[PDB]
């Protein structure tokens, strides 16, 4: 059906097995999955991977960017770029940083610096919207 | 020989056999960590190689921009790795000399630029340096995808030479395709499956550069920690050899020297 | 497409940015485990 | 005597070697890189050197030659240490602190008190976290700290000639007390 073959730079999730459900969270649209669907190639956002293989599980960690790949024969890589997890975050840094981020776009003045400090607060906003 | 020089002689082979089994020994230990950061990188370039497998897209031809990546360590000292990327860049080179013009390259580390001082001193066109000295990471091979793209080039199709892994003793130098615009993936495969618009599959060709750039770097150090362990474990050896045999030729001149000696002492007396 | 294209920007660093986010998004121990992980600059040459 | 350049083979090295019961053998690089007094082990042994000695002395210094018999193995592994694994490169930290403590100036000569009261602290390892060049400072210090203070400590290592389990509990508080208050 579909292997759920998600991978990191840091560590692989799932890699060649069997899972019914991935919410794969996205910059085009956050969209689910399940075995039988059309094949796509998309890009990933600051965004929150939901994983649910077979029993109900409901498994959500978070994603900085990467890449989702699906074919015919349903063979889903999910090549992330740092896949943490909730056990893994806190809040006061992500707080202090979208301040930070929210000052430095009030002082941004070029084109190239006023795209980074707007991909680092909605990164940092949609981060703690996953946080609470 | 004198009886100092094959002692000046024993006390440099001596030293340089204790420096090797240290190479041998640090090299080891890098090996141990590189196989166990190998487990993750492998699968992430394998599912990689297995979408642009099972989008079985073909490459067209009667272009120009190729691009060969060269990837492979800075320092050396690690046995018959950079020849055998040598051989199979160049090899490409004069495959890519006919019907392919625009065989300008990329390269890592000292070493590939200075086997490439002669031949195509002209078209390699970026290098990097501090490759193997840590551990290849996902934000270094961002830089090399930055100093391929934003540093402004296109290209259509090439290969990426890295030095693959596959054993404690051996390796392999082979390639892989780097399906590179857009046009080559939006030909026909691209047009059975959904959301193939032109930014999200560019954006995606990006990622799938930094991808295959990561898969190559930690799969390259991997390559070069197990034959450097191995290079240096074989020069170990040839120097206690050589350590042997030096030390027995030190013996013997060490008692030719005694016996002259003596006998230069005991006709003097006897001649008195 | 994307705004940041538009800017004239790459993806790559479009991810880098994103995982100096998801790096900071960390605690402590975490955060030593993935900037130990973390980008070494490897340095150019140019000709 | 003299050898001339190393030549331990010649006659009267081997002759007066094979007479005597021990050798104190002073390889010189020691001497240059910086260790004096110059006794450059290894090849120096004492054919009957663990009977003649006090049982304070006996205790640490059997320790104290494993511990430098591990680590002058690896010392050509410690110029590369810095990329090794991490019980090497305890080992070897153990060791470079044992052999920066025993050198020793010049015409002053320790009682065996203050040398089974410093030996005992490097090997119960209270030293594995300080500066390399500040082992030397330590153990002049510690000199003046025991002298001065704790003379009765002293007085139970030269009477009991060992140490009894209360000079080890005492030497346990007052080597964590000192390491607490040395800078």
């Amino acid at each position: 059906q579909m292997s759920f073959t998600f991978a990191s730079p840091t560590q692989v999730f799932f890699n060649g097995a069997n899972v019914r459900q991935v919410d794969v969270p996205t910059q085009t649209g956050a969209f689910g999955i399940l075995a039988a669907h059309v094949p796509t190639l998309q890009v990933l956002r600051p965004g929150l991977v939901v994983v649910h293989a077979e029993d109900g599980t409901t498994s959500k960690y978070f994603v900085s960017s990467g890449s989702v790949t699906v074919n015919a024969d349903s063979s889903v890589q999910l090549l992330a770029e740092e896949a943490v997890t909730l056990d893994m975050l806190d809040l006061g840094a992500a707080k202090a940083n979208l301040e930070k981020a929210q000052s430095e776009l009030l002082g941004a003045a070029d084109e190239a610096t006023r795209a980074e400090i707007q991909i680092r607060i909605e990164a940092n906003e949609a981060l703690v919207k996953a946080l609470e | 020989a004198t009886l100092k020089d094959i002692t000046r002689r024993l006390k440099s082979i001596k030293n340089i056999q204790k420096i090797t089994k240290s190479m041998k020994m640090v090299a080891a230990a890098k090996y141990a960590r590189a196989e166990r950061e190998l487990k993750p990188a492998r699968v992430y370039g394998v599912g990689s190689l297995a979408l642009y497998e099972k989008a079985d897209i073909k490459t067209p031809e009667d272009k120009k921009k190729h691009l060969i990546i060269g990837v492979s360590s800075d320092r050396g000292l690690c046995g018959a790795i950079h020849s055998s990327v040598a051989k199979q860049m160049k090899s490409e080179a004069a495959n890519l000399a006919a019907a392919g013009k625009e065989v300008k390259i990329i390269g890592v580390g000292d070493k590939i630029r200075s086997i490439l001082h002669r031949t195509h001193s002209d078209q390699f066109l970026v290098t990097f340096k501090e490759v193997g000295r840590r551990p290849p990471t996902f934000g270094d091979a961002s830089v090399i995808a930055l100093e391929l793209l934003n540093s402004g080039y296109e290209f259509d199709e090439g290969s990426i030479i890295f030095n693959r892994f596959r054993s404690v003793i051996s390796y392999k130098t082979e390639e892989k395709p780097i399906f590179s615009l857009d046009t080559i993936s939006s030909a026909e495969s691209m047009s059975i499956y959904d959301d193939i618009d032109a930014d999200v599959l560019r954006n995606y060709q990006e990622y799938s550069l930094a991808n295959i750039i990561y898969y190559s770097l930690k799969e390259s150090t991997t390559s070069e920690q197990s034959a450097r362990m191995t290079a240096m474990d074989n020069a170990s050896k040839n120097a206690s050899e050589m350590i042997d045999k030096l030390t027995l030729t030190f013996n013997r001149t060490r008692q030719a020297v005694i016996t002259k000696e003596l006998i230069e002492i005991i006709s003097g007396a006897a001649a008195l | 497409v994307a705004y940041w294209r538009q800017a004239g920007l790459s993806y790559i660093r479009y991810s880098q940015i994103c995982a100096k986010a998801v790096r900071d998004a960390l605690k402590t121990e975490f955060k030593a485990n993935a900037m130990k992980t973390s980008g070494s600059s490897i340095k150019i040459v140019k000709v | 005597i003299e050898t001339q350049a190393g030549d331990v083979s010649a006659y009267i090295p081997t002759n007066v070697i094979s007479i005597t019961d021990g050798q104190i053998f002073l390889e010189t690089e020691l001497f240059y890189k910086g260790i004096r007094p110059a006794i450059n082990v290894g090849l120096s042994v004492s054919r009957v050197g663990s009977a003649a000695q006090t049982r304070a002395m006996k205790q640490v210094a059997g320790t104290m030659k494993l511990e430098l018999a591990q680590y002058r193995e690896v010392a050509a592994f410690a110029q590369f240490g810095s990329d090794l694994d991490a019980a090497t490169q305890q080992l070897l930290s153990r060791g470079v602190r044992l052999t920066e403590l025993l050198k020793q100036g010049q015409y002053s000569p320790m009682a065996i008190e203050e040398q089974v009261a410093v030996i005992y602290a490097g090997v119960r390892g209270y030293l594995d976290k300080l500066e390399p060049s500040k082992i030397t400072k330590f153990e002049n210090a510690f000199l003046s700290h025991v002298i001065s203070q704790h003379q009765t400590l002293l007085g139970k290592i030269r009477t009991d000639g060992k140490i009894s389990e209360e000079a080890d509990a005492k030497l346990k508080e007052i080597v964590t007390n000192f390491l607490a208050g040395f800078e």
